[PDB]
C-alpha cells in the first residue's frame, strides 16, 4: 500500500518561492501520475499539476503556468512541487493525490502555503 | 443516499462454458446498449455528449477458480475499461482530459486508496508496458482466470508491472472486443470449445484496430455503400477489402456514436 504525505508549506511574500514534497511510503509512484491540488477557504479545490511518469509530459494548468514546476526524484520516491512568484491568490491548502484535473476520494491532510 | 450503483454483470472463469461465456458477452451488450439507436441493423452505443453521469458506466465483476474476484468498469460509450477495483482499492488508467478525468470520479467511490496510472489504457501503450505484442499474448479461459488474479495481486504487491498490463490486454480483448464484435466472441467461444489458449491472429487484431473506423463508414454510408473500402485481414493475414455494410453485420455487434441518425 503506497500512501502520501505533503510537505514544505509556509509563510511567503509575494513573489516569493516554496518546494512542496509528495513523499510516497509503501510502494513506488514510479507507475502512478500525481496531482497536486489546492483548496482556499469558502472556495472549492481545484487542481493545479498533473505529473506523469517519467511516461507522459507534465501538465499545468495555465493560471500556474511558467510559475510552478514538477519534478520527481525516483529512489527517493517524491514528486515535488517548486512554488515560484507566489501571490496572496496562492493561498491555499496543498494537496497530492494520484489523480489529475478532478478530484474527490481522499485528500489527505496537505500542506498549508500563505502568502501575504 | 447518494452513489450511484452501476449496472453489475457477472462472470466467473471457474467451471466456464461457451454457453456461460456467450451469455455473458450479451448481458455486457445488454447493458451497453438500450439499442434504442440502429444504423443498418447495427445497435450504435450511447452518444458521450449530453450524457448523464448515471448512465456513464457499467461493472463488471471477475471471478475465478482461485475464489478471487475483481471489478471492471466499462465505458459505456466506448465499451472500453477505464479502470478497476479491488478490495479497498481502485486503478483507473491516466484520462485523455478533464471530463473524463471527472467522469471517473463517480466510480468506485467507496474504496479507501484510489490510483491513477501514468499511462492511459490503448493497446500500443499496453503493450510496451507488457513487453508484449497481441500477436504473442494468448486468450482463453486460462489467461483470463490468469488476469483476474494478477489484478487482484497488484494490490498486494504480487503482480509486476508487466504482467498487469498483459492482464489488461487479456481482460479487453476478452470482454471489451467481444461485446464490440461478434467475430470476437466467437474467436473466444472456439477457445473454450476446445480449452485451447492461443493469441488472436490478424484477423481479430484488425479488427481491433479498424473499430472506429468501420462505425465511421456505417454511419456516414450512402445506403449502405461506402465511399472508400476498408483493408482487414483474413485469419492467414491476407488483406480484404470491405467495401459496405452488409459485410459486417455478423462481425461488428456495437458502433460508437458518430453522427446522429
Ligand atoms: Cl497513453
Amino acid at each position: 500500500q503506497v500512501q502520501l504525505v505533503e510537505t514544505g508549506g509556509g509563510l511567503v511574500q509575494p513573489g516569493g518561492s516554496l518546494t512542496l514534497s509528495c513523499a510516497g511510503s509503501g510502494g513506488t509512484l514510479e507507475h502512478y501520475a500525481i496531482g497536486w491540488f489546492r483548496q482556499a477557504p469558502g472556495k472549492e479545490h481545484e487542481w493545479l499539476v498533473c505529473n506523469r511518469g517519467e511516461y507522459g509530459s507534465t501538465v499545468y494548468v495555465d493560471s500556474v503556468k511558467g510559475r510552478f514546476t514538477a519534478s520527481r526524484d525516483n529512489a527517493k520516491n517524491t514528486v515535488y512541487l517548486q512554488l515560484n512568484s507566489l501571490k496572496p491568490d496562492d493561498t491555499g491548502i496543498y494537496y497530492c493525490v494520484s489523480g489529475c484535473y478532478s478530484w474527490r476520494g481522499p485528500w489527505g491532510q496537505g500542506t498549508q502555503v500563505t502568502v501575504s | 443516499i447518494f452513489p450511484k450503483q452501476y449496472p453489475i454483470i457477472n462472470f466467473t472463469t471457474a467451471g466456464a462454458t461457451v454457453q456461460s461465456y456467450t451469455n455473458f458477452i450479451r448481458a455486457v451488450r445488454g447493458r451497453l446498449t438500450t439499442g434504442a439507436d440502429v444504423r443498418h441493423e447495427i445497435p450504435v452505443l450511447p452518444n458521450r455528449v449530453g450524457l448523464p453521469i448515471n448512465q456513464r458506466f457499467i461493472l463488471v465483476e471477475l471471478s475465478n477458480h482461485a475464489e478471487l474476484s475483481v471489478t471492471l468498469a466499462l465505458d459505456v460509450t466506448n465499451a472500453y475499461v477505464v479502470g478497476y477495483r479491488a478490495g479497498n482499492s481502485a486503478y483507473f488508467f491516466h484520462p485523455d482530459n478533464q471530463e473524463d478525468a471527472e467522469a471517473i470520479t463517480h466510480l468506485f467511490t467507496d474504496v479507501q486508496n484510489r490510483y491513477t496510472f501514468a499511462f492511459g489504457g490503448n493497446y500500443d501503450r499496453l503493450e510496451q508496458l507488457a513487453g508484449n505484442l497481441r500477436e504473442n499474448i494468448e486468450l482463453g479461459n486460462g489467461p483470463l482466470e490468469e488476469a483476474i488474479s494478477a489484478l487482484y495481486y497488484y494490490s498486494t504487491g504480487g503482480t509486476q508491472l508487466p504482467t498487469l498490463a498483459r492482464s489488461f490486454i487479456i481482460c479487453i480483448q476478452m470482454i471489451s472486443e467481444a461485446a464490440r464484435f461478434q467475430y470476437i466472441e466467437g474467436e473466444m467461444r472456439t477457445r473454450i470449445r476446445y480449452n485451447r489458449r492461443s493469441a488472436p491472429d490478424p484477423s481479430v487484431i484488425t479488427l481491433e484496430n479498424s473499430w472506429g473506423r468501420l462505425s465511421t463508414a456505417i454511419q456516414e454510408s450512402n445506403q449502405g455503400a461506402f465511399a472508400s473500402p476498408i483493408q482487414l485481414q483474413r485469419r492467414n493475414g491476407s488483406k480484404f477489402s470491405v467495401y459496405d455494410v452488409s459485410i459486417l453485420i455478423p462481425i461488428i455487434a456495437l458502433m460508437v456514436y458518430r453522427c446522429a441518425p
